């Protein structure tokens, strides 16, 4: 019936999702997760709840800004795609590695 | 015995999410596994020193303080949580 | 005047400040101006930010700060965006800022 | 009957009145104000230690403060909060 | 005469200055523009010869770190030439440019 | 009076011997007055820190000390010269 | 006259002996060493500090050093150290 | 001595009266500067250990700062320890691009 072209939906997610301050990732994916690669730090770990929010909050503010400097570093190479060998400049240049 | 498949619980659709707050508009179809592994070393230096402070401190229990303060070990401070 | 913010004229407690500085082992001897001095900073960045947050509220329709209103607040203003630039705001997502090269012609 | 936790929200509520006398602040928001107060403070005392330890002195005072304030703050906040920190100390010692 | 093809000496003094460990600004233009600068926060102020040596092993050691990123970027657009635009997408990326 | 006109001191092949080091190949003709202005930007926020430290010990005279402890303050810890 | 500057020049030395007898050291490269341990020394002290603050204690023991050893240092840095420390220390307490 | 006692090099009374003038903390145990003393003297021979492995590889019997760099940035985790320090006069790791290479 109707469709869209390609890039006006993604445009209008970026509008969307930078109106709203709530996590993007789903809350139990995420704990079990935490949980996982905790346990193998050590074994049988209890965590607050607001230990995982933490974790969860400053996670996605770090891929959300990992995705800014990769999207500069695509549009750097007249590309309007992120590839994996934007975020790796990134995370190069921000000495992470 | 060794944990695993799990990381995938990060999946495609979510990943998406994110980068659209960052302001991406076209995603190449390798970036869902790369962005896991780099959500995954993220995790690991901060649990890490999490579970380092949550043994100093004889517990069995992480705390929101242990995360708020290895977020700060790594310049990450985090607002909002404590401290 | 009893309290040591009266005899300052600050909201914020000196009394409490000059406690936290010596509880904290910064240096063998805590001067009697410092905790004045800084429990005056300490107000006027929290007036700075408040200020800029109240706006964003209001400008949003609302009666209550909350963190995204912080977050605005502080990443449209250079210098506390600089202030806190290794800073995360819990709940208050971004800026709203698409690249032009991603507009459609 | 809980453990006693202090905070700056009484302040925190105070300026924020004298400053939006109608406007409120939700539980995250004001938790994101304290670890702001908390984190600036550690910031400007850390740098205070560091100016008297480099000067070989045992005591940090104002003017370690303002020092502090001056390297930590970004030019126009610096200027300000200066101003209204001495204008703090000058009262204190008079009265 | 004699040429060598565009490209063949840049790579020799990649290697040669990659080798070495002196500095490449020459003193004097340097301590001239570092007294320059600190005039414009104080006035009438000296420098111990070791603190403006300082000051320019830091300044160069970060202007050849900015270099190799730099580097990386024109890289990342599939040149060889760094630009302007290089440059500030690494700083934005540091963090020093917004 | 104003003070101008040392910047240009940095010259064209001092900017290339260091953009060598860095490996870069080569040059656009835009790169060099660029360079300049990063440069000034650098020293601007090192030595303005370093003059704080001088002006708090109440000295005349900006040491390697004043510059060491501002470049840490800046996150450029260098090594050799009083660390 | 004269004036007194400590610095860890000597212990160095001493240690360079210890792992290459036959090798010395010129003096801008004692400067970095110098600073090098300085730096260690101000950021396991830092952490150590933290780590008796977060968890209310007036004293800096051992086991502060410890943590904050394995805060600061990476993987197999870390491992040696805790045990040269730990070792040291046993030495020490079994010489009184 | 307390380095005796501990079999160091290092000096842990030096070290035990800079913890206490450095303004750490209140009080510092009797087993923190062993310790301390014991990692600054562990990471020292680490890079003193592969520094004079550089002055060798390089021909010479004195190690100066170049060595002290090479050695750091060829190991991992030293060049992670101090990856945001600068070593005076130390140069840079030869390192050129691929696709800069003549094919």
């Amino acid at each position: 019936p109707h469709r869209y072209r390609p890039g006006t939906v993604a445009l209008r997610e970026i509008r969307r999702y930078q109106k709203s301050t709530e996590l993007l990732i789903r809350k139990l994916p995420f704990q079990r997760l935490v949980r996982e690669i905790a346990q193998d730090f050590k074994t049988d770990l209890r965590f607050q709840s607001s230990a995982v929010m933490a974790l969860q909050e400053a996670s996605e503010a770090y891929l959300v800004a990992l995705f800014e400097d990769t999207n500069l570093c695509a549009i750097h190479a007249k590309r309007v795609t992120i590839m994996p060998k934007d975020i790796q400049l990134a995370r190069r240049i921000r000495g992470e590695r | 015995k060794v944990l695993r498949d799990n990381i995938q619980g990060i999946t495609k659709p979510a990943i998406r999410r994110l980068a659209r707050r960052g302001g991406v508009k076209r995603i190449s179809g390798l970036i869902y596994e790369e962005t896991r592994g780099v959500l995954k070393v993220f995790l690991e230096n901060v649990i890490r020193d999490a579970v380092t402070y949550t043994e100093h401190a004889k517990r069995k229990t992480v705390t929101a303080m242990d995360v708020v303060y290895a977020l700060k070990r790594q310049g990450r401070t985090l607002y909002g949580f404590g401290g | 005047a009893k309290t040591r913010s009266s005899r300052a004229g600050l909201q914020f407690p000196v009394g409490r400040v000059h406690r936290l500085l010596r509880k904290g082992n910064y240096a063998e001897r805590v001067g009697a101006g410092a905790p004045v001095y800084l429990a005056a900073v300490l107000e006027y960045l929290t007036a700075e930010i408040l200020e800029l947050a109240g706006n964003a509220a209001r400008d949003n329709k609302k009666t209550r700060i909350i963190p995204r209103h912080l977050q605005l607040a502080v990443r449209n203003d250079e210098e506390l965006n600089k202030l806190l630039g290794r800073v995360t705001i819990a709940q208050g997502g971004v800026l709203p800022n698409i690249q032009s090269v991603l507009l459609p012609k | 009957r809980k453990t006693r936790k202090e905070s700056y929200a009484i302040y925190v509520y105070k300026v924020l009145k004298q400053v939006h006398p109608d406007t409120g602040i939700s539980s995250k928001a004001m938790s994101i104000m304290n670890s702001f107060v908390n984190d600036v403070f550690e910031r400007i005392a850390g740098e205070a230690s560091r100016l008297a330890h480099y000067n070989k002195r045992s005591t940090i005072t104002s003017r370690e403060i303002q020092t502090a304030v001056r390297l930590l703050l970004p030019g126009e906040l610096a200027k300000h909060a200066v101003s209204e920190g001495t204008k703090a100390v000058t009262k204190y010692t008079s009265a």
